[PDB]
């Protein structure tokens, strides 16, 4: 199916963002 | 000849000419910062929509069209890529190009190592890159475009486009354009929207695109020519990866890592280390506009796929026989081209479908698209003579002299681009618009490559990043050199080119050149004596927040709180929506 595909997409990339936000928070301060 | 279009493209000028007389009345074109750098006044929508202008040109419908009806919808990756590039312009890039205080980026290079040598050597890299990979494109599809919707002589309309968007450059500065964008946008969309329409309802919805795409083969598969013969069933029929921008990493068109890797190398460069883009960003009141405008672009940056791929590839579902020809007799007889005929994809669909009326709008698009391009590449062009080059000749020029140099400078590359019209019409077919993506991946990455060690890596130095550049080219040029001399030929006729210089995707040569490029840059950078920290304040992605005083070899970006949040938030949307498009046709 399209949509799943565009779903886990942004799932895995709102994953990532939130670890870009630990790493930056816990590594820069 | 029906007067509605004649009428429609004198509104369309008439739009021009009041846009650029209420630029020239509000803004000061006396100094170079405002003919040059719009006065670094120009708000986020400005931004966004000369971004997206100054990009989308005739090459775009001409291309992707084409190359959607040839290959299906993976070339979306091309427009698709820049969505993510742009966050790195106004996020990474743009907020040192800010404290820098830089006019062009070869003085960005300048400042940040030091020589003389970097900024020429850049500078005429840029201009060379400017004819290849921007002007060739615009004045071929341009003139695809008059040969199949007009059919006036393809040299005097060249000679015309190119003198009429002389004048409309000369004539303001910076802030001129980027407003004239604003309106040349809102054309081209709306214009390319109404073709998108007619498009979809000649196949029978977006169902009728998807159901219909891969029977859209010719029926004419047999040559009257010994040594053609029957023509493979691997060329005529679609590819059945058609649907799917992610394709086969070793036999794909455009292999999926060669789409996402080289492509973010390719268009690092395009987007976030070059004149015509940048001076855009350079030109913003602050760095909430250019972030901003940045979004804007992003999202424009989408409707390439929906308003010119999809559009190419219906096309090729309804003149299967003239698109997706393959026997070179038929091929010549239907445009000219014994390789091919993608590239009427789009200008039959104006021709065919369009209306009495809305024919002459679609000729405006292709007016505000070819013009638009035209004019942000000769004023950037412009600007990186007469501030990198002039200013080598001449240091105390002063503003009078620049801006005189600065104009007759736009003179001299029509002329130059008019010189290179018969030598880029040598190119058949789609031919072309692989050529300048090979070009653009032999000799971009390099330039990449300094410009992200430059941002992140205040180890580099001056030997670095200049012998990174050197090699760089000749890396490059040992691709593109053996290459054009082998020629391409078609799938009909495969060129004698070894496998070896280039079985290998010239998007997977991006990948391996800036690795390269960027080890010979660190390689020589960390052998010779280092740039100490003096030097670096407010050059260096580190040092954008100083207040320290640089020793040389606006300055305030900080933002409101709010309006930095309300920005942040709508670059992480806008990067949602991509990613889900790109899983949607995966
Ligand atoms: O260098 C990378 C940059 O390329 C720009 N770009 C895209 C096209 C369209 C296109 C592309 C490919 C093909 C054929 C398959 C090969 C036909 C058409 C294009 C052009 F035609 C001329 C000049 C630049 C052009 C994108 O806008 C930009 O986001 C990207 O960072
Ligand atoms: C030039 C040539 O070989 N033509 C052949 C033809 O003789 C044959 O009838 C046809 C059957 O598919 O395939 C093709
Ligand atoms: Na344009």
């Amino acid at each position: 199916q399209p949509w799943m595909q565009g779903l886990i997409a942004v799932a895995v990339f709102l994953v990532l963002v939130a670890i870009a936000f630990a790493v930056n928070h816990f590594w820069c301060q | 000849d029906n007067p509605a279009d004649i009428l429609v493209i004198a509104a369309y000028f008439l739009l021009v000419i009041g846009v650029g007389l209420w630029s020239m009345c509000r803004t000061n074109r006396g100094t170079v910062g405002g003919y040059f750098l719009a006065g670094r006044s120009m708000v986020w929508w400005p931004v966004g929509a000369s971004l997206f202008a100054s990009n989308i040109g005739s090459g775009h419908f001409v291309g992707l069209a084409g190359t959607g009806a040839a290959s299906g919808l993976a070339v979306a990756g091309f427009e698709w890529n820049a969505l993510f590039v742009v966050l790195l312009l106004g996020w990474l890039f743009a907020p040192v190009y800010l404290t820098a205080g830089v006019i062009t980026m070869p003085q960005y290079l300048r400042k940040r190592f030091g020589g003389r040598r970097i900024r020429l050597y850049l500078s005429v890299l840029s201009l060379f890159l400017y004819i290849f990979t921007k002007i060739s494109v615009d004045m071929f599809s341009g003139a695809v475009f008059i040969q199949q919707a007009l059919g006036w002589n393809i040299y005097a309309s060249v000679i015309a486009l190119l003198g009429i968007t002389m004048i409309y450059t000369v004539t303001g500065g910076l802030a001129a354009l980027m407003y004239t964008d604003t309106v040349q946008t809102f054309v081209i969309l709306g214009g390319a929207c109404i073709l998108m329409g007619y498009a979809f309802h000649e196949v029978g919805g977006y169902s009728g695109l998807f159901d219909k795409y891969l029977g859209a083969a010719t029926s004419l598969t047999v040559s009257e020519d010994p040594a053609v013969g029957n023509i493979s069933s691997f060329c005529y029929r679609p590819r059945p990866d058609s649907y799917h921008l992610l394709r086969h990493p070793v036999t794909g068109d455009l292999p999926w890592p060669a789409l996402l890797l080289g492509l973010t190398i390719v268009s690092g460069w395009y987007w976030c280390s070059d004149q015509v883009i940048v001076q855009r960003c350079l030109a913003g009141k602050s760095l909430t506009h250019i972030k901003a405008g940045c979004i804007l672009c992003g999202y424009l940056k989408l409707t390439p796929m929906f308003l010119m791929v999809m559009p190419g590839m219906i096309s090729r579902i309804l003149y299967p026989d003239e698109v997706a020809c393959v026997v070179p007799e038929v091929c010549r007889r239907v445009c000219g081209t014994e390789v091919g005929c993608s590239n009427i994809a789009y200008p039959r669909l104006v021709v065919k479908l369009m209306p009495n009326g809305l024919r002459g709008l679609m000729l405006a698009v292709m007016l505000a698209a070819l013009m638009s391009s035209l004019a942000s590449i000769f004023n950037s062009s412009s600007t990186l003579f007469t501030m990198d080059i002039y200013t080598r000749l001449r240091p105390r020029a002063g503003d009078r002299e620049l801006l005189l140099v600065g104009r007759l400078w736009v003179v001299f590359i029509v002329v130059v681009s008019v010189a290179w019209l018969p030598v880029v019409q040598a190119a058949q077919g789609g031919q072309l618009f692989d050529y300048i993506q090979a070009v653009s991946s032999y000799l971009a990455p390099p330039v990449s490559a300094v410009f992200v060690l430059a941002l992140f890596v205040p180890r580099v130095n001056e030997q670095g990043a200049f012998w990174g550049l050197i090699g760089g080219l000749l890396m490059g040029l040992a691709r593109l050199i053996p290459e054009f001399s082998f020629g391409s030929g078609s799938c009909v006729q495969p060129s004698a080119c070894p496998a070896f210089l280039c079985g290998v995707h010239y998007l997977y040569f991006a990948i391996v050149l800036f690795f390269c490029s960027g080890l010979l840059t660190l390689t020589v950078s960390l052998c010779t004596a280092p740039i100490p920290r003096k030097h670096l304040h407010r050059l260096v992605f580190s040092l954008r927040h100083s207040k320290e005083e640089r020793e040389d070899l606006l300055e305030d970006i900080s933002e409101d709180p709010s309006w930095a949040r309300v920005v942040n938030l709508n670059a992480l949307l806008m990067m949602a929506v991509a990613v889900f498009l790109w899983g949607f046709y995966a």
